[PDB]
RNA sequence: ACAGGUUUGGUCCUGGCCUUUCUAUUAAUUCUUAAUAAAAUUACACAUGCAAGUAUCCGCGCCCCGGUGAGAAUGCCCUCCAGAUCUUAA
């Protein structure tokens, strides 16, 4: 539908099921709902790990560089799989929650040592 | 340095035109110079040329 | 059934000879309904614990027909010999209960080489094989990779200075939090 | 220069010994039936038709391409030590694109442990068929294609389908294809059932795989038993192709035999069951040359 | 159908058999031809068979027929740059009119084969969605991936509710 | 009903009938076969070397009930019915 | 979600938001790993509006692009 | 779109200058605009409180 | 439609009604547990609660999501696009 403004957004379309996730990387506008209109679906991302234990994810990167050279904003979960992937670099938020969770985890050994004495 | 997948793209890109180069490929940073938050954001009307 | 391990070791005997014959389970069966036309959709279930639901389907009538993917002589009534295609509910008379497992135990027999079927041919999946692209080989290593350096020179925490340190500590004066310093290379286990 | 199996000189022969056997190749299959057509047709078009079958024969017989067993993927691109543990599970990355082909595919996989490095073989066809299937391909490994499967499959004289079954199912270059291929091929020469790969698109791969193992004896016997002397002088001509180092090569060279003295000068070289050869080699002789 | 005297070029199959596919010029076709005389013979039984599979095939282009006007048949094509395509047709058959006008102004089979080869790479098969422009609408269906919990119901571990339960305590 | 069938069914053309009405072979073409010209019957007595006339539009009596049917605007919902056996 | 023309609720009037707990060697660190990614990827837009730039031109006005536009003409005529 | 029965709707073209002159006429002077309370921290014009970082 | 019942002392033809198939709401009778999907009388009037916030002030968003089908035979599809928005020097 006619927007006042909006941009164009590569985000995770939640089109899944219940109890059982599945998004769908796509290309829309920043107005539109999330399961909505959009522009060009570039991939798809399966959270739940398979039979084999891996969490399909599928881009479409040559529609991925093009739409970014395009003028696509990106989101936090979408650069946080380009991240993963190597496309893009690693994203801080990434490396700073891998650093909390290498403190919990200093802090629970200490505590189950301190614990058994 | 290139992301990992994005270097390796180039590397199996050029090399299936026949090129032997083995240079390392390098990412540019001249335009992608970005002013800080602090820095006030002009007021006046942009003009289209 | 008293064989209860070879299930068509009843399809050969003289009981199914003189009881069916040439002809299957299924040809003497009629389907009791209302009309000229009869539901799409067969009974659910007709052995509803111990008790039988009146008039008993070709399969279920017979308590000595096993339902396996061994015997694929009972499994070759219910597919066409020409078109190969599984016969529907409305076609045999079975109901529901036993139509789902006949497909199954026909797929079942199917994948294991006992049923025959229809194998294309198919060509092959790409037009050139040619392992020579950098995809499936070996690429240059990285400068970085080649000596254990991360990616990128900020990927690894560098202990920031004091004099910055400060500068955020009297800006965000109040809301301090406890310091943490480099954190462990090695994250360690329960 | 090798012998290899997409060279006119090779191809020229398999082609001549595989046969054109119509009834066999357009054989009614057990798809969706249809009421038939009939157009009335005089003696030069049902030549003319039965022509156009034949060139249509051909390309149903297209032989498929025979590779070596592909070296298996180890290649890592980056190492995060930061993700060491941050996540259970791996995430696999495919790059999804009409234009580019399949070889060329970027398949990644970021380990739990912090590697990102490429998807295995076993993996790259794994997500190929997810993201692009094809019919005829299952994701995971079919049980069909277990020893015990495949051994009544054989007892069941279903070998063709077997063979069309594993190389819609597997990618020619694989292993498990090279394996299964060998395995059928072991148990046709075995019972002696050539005759089923008579006219279909699988003959010369055993033949060609038969003269690489140098198993010739039987598949010798069974073309003098079914009256094939063009099918066998062209057998023992691919085997002196393929091996030119060779007393069997150089006794043919060095003597200026015919087709028919071919088959002997094998039999008598390097046959292995030699005694035999010869044996149905007079049989064939004192049956053919009385009533013919 | 049973109505007239051909009831065969009324039909989808004889309007679709009929490969005769306009360049993107070409704007207009007027067909003028006669109801009398042995030679307009070829353009009346095409103007009675081939004219609906052009018409078929091309749907924007105008095509306007002209009876007893001139001595002679001919057709004059109007493309988009102004240049006016004159064919003559006195003595030519039914067919040959079809082969001419494709000659002189068709698309060719390297030409036809590419457009239908870039209009399949609109349906891509990665994509999801519904049956209509996809292959796969929910990933469950995949033969790897978890089942689909309207058909197979997911353990006790996985649910939200068990997981808001231990959450609790 | 009963009538109609058997003048019907008895004033069938046999394959060998039409081959010797029009002197050229009878060739099936099975689908399943592929392009396999299969021969049912064959033109017994003098075979006549001049092909049939090929008519490039068929003057054929179509039926709109069949069209239909080929075209898929048979949207009953009696059509396609599952049934019993025979 | 609300509209321009909504007032704000009761228990929402009299409230401000809190700003949460800063710990300034994790700050400063992340705002520096911040700035070195965001120049890394606007680099990466710079060059994938290159290429979009590059394939455009070239699907206007190639040296393939030309070819056709002159042998098509050439064939009409 | 564009149809025949389109009706010539003017009560929505009179109310947009209406409400541009209210806009020139009715301009709220800066001076009350940025006005501010600094016992609460509220804007008096508008009626927002500032943040609680820049108290 | 693979059709069937029904006009008449009876037969044939024409011709309408109904039955047999599938789906949705309501009502009656009956009813044990789970998973999934969906919750649908009302453009009649609403008590009460929540649904637009963020931020070192400025600013940016605030029928955008979501809701409904009253009006309009409205419209489907196809050209041209002013204007608004995102990154850039264009
Ligand atoms: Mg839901
Ligand atoms: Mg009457
Ligand atoms: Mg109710
Ligand atoms: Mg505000
Ligand atoms: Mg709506
Ligand atoms: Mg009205
Ligand atoms: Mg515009
Ligand atoms: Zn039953
Ligand atoms: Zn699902």
């Amino acid at each position: 539908r006619a927007y006042r403004g909006g941009h164009l957004t590569i985000r995770l379309a939640l089109g899944g099921c219940t109890n059982r996730p599945f998004y769908r990387i796509v290309a829309a506008h920043s107005k539109c709902p999330r399961d909505g209109r959009f522009v060009e679906q570039l991939g798809s991302y399966d959270p739940l790990p398979n039979s084999h234990g891996e969490k399909l994810v599928a881009l479409n990167f040559d529609r991925i560089r093009h739409w970014i050279g395009c003028g696509a904003h990106l989101s936090k979960p979408v650069e946080k799989l380009l991240g993963l992937s190597g496309f893009y670099p690693l994203h801080p938020m990434m490396i700073t929650n891998a650093e909390r969770l290498r403190r919990k985890r200093a802090r629970e050994v200490l505590l189950a040592s301190q614990k058994t004495d | 340095p290139y992301p990992p997948l994005l270097r390796a793209m180039i590397l199996a890109q050029r090399q299936k035109y026949g090129d032997t180069s083995t240079e390392e490929p390098m990412l540019n940073l001249e335009r992608a110079r970005i002013d800080p938050w602090d820095y006030p954001a002009k007021l006046e009307a942009k003009t289209k040329t | 059934s008293p064989y209860k391990d070879e299930p068509w070791k009843y399809l050969d005997s003289e009981e199914y000879q003189n009881r069916y014959g040439s002809r299957p389970v299924w040809a003497d069966y009629r389907r009791n309904h209302k009309g000229g036309i009869p539901p799409q959709r067969t009974r659910k279930m007709c052995i509803r614990g111990n008790k039988v639901a009146g008039n008993p389907c070709p399969i279920c009538r017979d308590q000595k027909l096993h339902v396996d993917f061994r015997n694929v002589k009972l499994l070759e009534q219910f597919v066409c010999a020409h078109t190969g295609i599984i016969f529907h509910a409305p076609y045999t008379g079975v109901c529901m209960k036993q139509h789902k497992k006949l497909t199954q135990a026909i797929q079942k027999a199917r994948d294991h080489g006992l049923l025959r079927y229809h194998i294309p041919q198919v060509e092959p999946r790409d037009l050139d094989f040619s392992t020579t692209h950098g995809a499936v080989s070996s690429t240059p290593p990285a400068p970085t990779l080649v000596s254990g350096d991360p990616w990128y020179p900020w990927y690894s925490w560098k202990q920031p200075p004091e004099r910055e340190l400060s500068r955020l500590r009297r800006l965000y004066q109040g809301r301090l939090r406890e310091e943490s310093g480099p954190p462990p290379e090695l994250m360690p286990e329960v | 220069r090798k012998p290899t199996f997409m060279d006119e000189e090779v191809q020229n022969i398999l082609i001549k010994m595989t046969g054109l056997d119509l009834q066999k190749i357009f054989k009614p299959a057990l798809q969706e039936l249809k009421p038939p057509t009939y157009k009335l047709m005089t003696q030069a078009q049902l030549e003319e038709a039965t022509k156009q079958a034949v060139e249509a024969a051909k390309v149903r017989l297209k032989m498929p391409p025979v590779l070596e067993e592909r070296a298996p993927i180890n290649d890592v691109l980056a190492e995060d030590k930061i993700l060491e543990g941050t996540e259970t599970a791996k995430y696999v990355f495919t790059d999804i694109s009409y234009s580019i082909p399949h070889r060329e595919r970027f398949i990644v996989v970021r380990e739990p442990s912090g590697t990102l490095r490429k998807a295995s073989w076993e993996e790259r066809d794994r997500m190929i068929q997810v993201y692009f299937p094809r019919e005829g391909r299952r994701i995971l490994t079919p049980v069909i294609f277990k020893e015990e499967n495949l051994q009544t499959m054989y007892s069941q004289d279903q070998h063709v389908d077997v063979l069309n079954l594993c190389v819609a199912q597997f990618e020619p270059d694989s292993a498990e294809y090279i394996k299964i291929h060998h395995h059928t091929y072991e148990d046709i020469d075995k019972c002696g059932k050539y005759d089923l790969l008579r006219s279909t698109r699988h003959f010369g791969g055993m033949a060609w795989y038969f003269v690489n193992k140098k198993k010739i004896d039987g598949l010798l016997i069974d073309q003098i038993q079914r009256d094939l002397v063009s099918d066998a002088t062209s057998l023992v001509h691919l085997y002196h192709i393929l091996h030119p180092d060779g007393q069997s090569a150089q006794e043919a060279k060095k003597q200026g035999a015919e087709g028919l003295h071919l088959i002997k000068v094998f039999a008598k070289t390097e046959a292995q069951k030699g005694a035999y050869i010869e044996l149905t080699l007079q049989a064939y002789q004192e049956a053919f040359i009385t009533h013919s | 159908p049973m109505k007239g005297r051909f009831p065969i070029r009324r039909t989808l199959q004889y309007l679709g058999q009929g490969d005769v596919v306009f360049k993107d010029s070409v704007k207009v076709m007027t067909v003028n031809y006669n109801t009398h005389g042995e030679l307009g013979e070829g353009a009346r039984k095409f103007v009675f068979f081939n004219i609906p599979q052009i018409q078929y095939k091309n749907p924007w282009v105008q095509i306007t027929m002209f009876k007893n006007m001139t001595p002679s048949p001919f057709l004059r094509f109007y493309l988009d740059s102004g240049e006016q395509v004159l064919v003559d047709v006195e003595s030519k058959s039914n067919k040959e009119i079809v082969e001419h006008i494709r000659k002189i102004l068709g698309k060719n089979e390297e030409t036809l084969e590419k457009e239908e080869q870039e209009k399949k790479q609109l349906s891509h098969p990665a994509h999801f969605g519904p049956r209509k422009y996809c292959l796969r609408e929910c990933m469950c269906e995949v033969e790897g991936q978890v089942p689909c919990p309207g058909l197979v119901p997911l353990p006790k571990e996985m649910t939200g509710k068990y997981k808001a339960a231990l959450k609790a305590t | 009903l009963t009538r109609g069938l058997f003048l019907g069914l008895s004033r069938q053309e046999t394959h060998q009938q039409l081959a010797d009405k029009k002197s050229l072979h009878v060739v099936e073409f099975r689908e399943e076969c592929g392009p396999l010209p299969i021969v049912v019957a064959s033109p017994q007595g003098a075979l006549r070397k001049d092909p049939e006339p090929e008519d490039e539009v068929p003057d054929i009596t179509l039926d709109w009930e069949d069209v239909k049917a080929a075209q898929g605007m048979k949207r009953s919902v009696w059509s396609g019915l599952k049934r019993a056996a025979t | 979600r609300k509209t321009r023309h909504d007032p704000p609720a009761k228990s929402k009037a009299g409230r401000v938001a809190t700003p949460p707990a800063v710990d300034p060697t994790e700050f400063f660190v992340l705002t520096e790993r911040y700035r070195q990614y965001r120049q890394t990827v606007r680099a990466l837009r710079l060059e994938f509006m290159s290429e979009v730039r590059k394939k455009l031109h070239e699907a206007r006005a190639g040296v393939q692009a030309e070819r056709k536009a002159q042998e098509d003409a050439a064939e009409h005529r | 779109m564009a149809r025949k029965k389109v009706r010539p709707r003017l009560i929505a073209e009179l109310a947009r200058r209406v409400r541009a002159l209210r806009e020139q006429r009715e301009r709220p002077r800066d001076s009350q605009r940025y006005a501010l309370d600094y016992e609460t921290m509220m804007r008096p014009h508008s009626g927002n409180r500032l943040p609680m970082r820049a108290w």
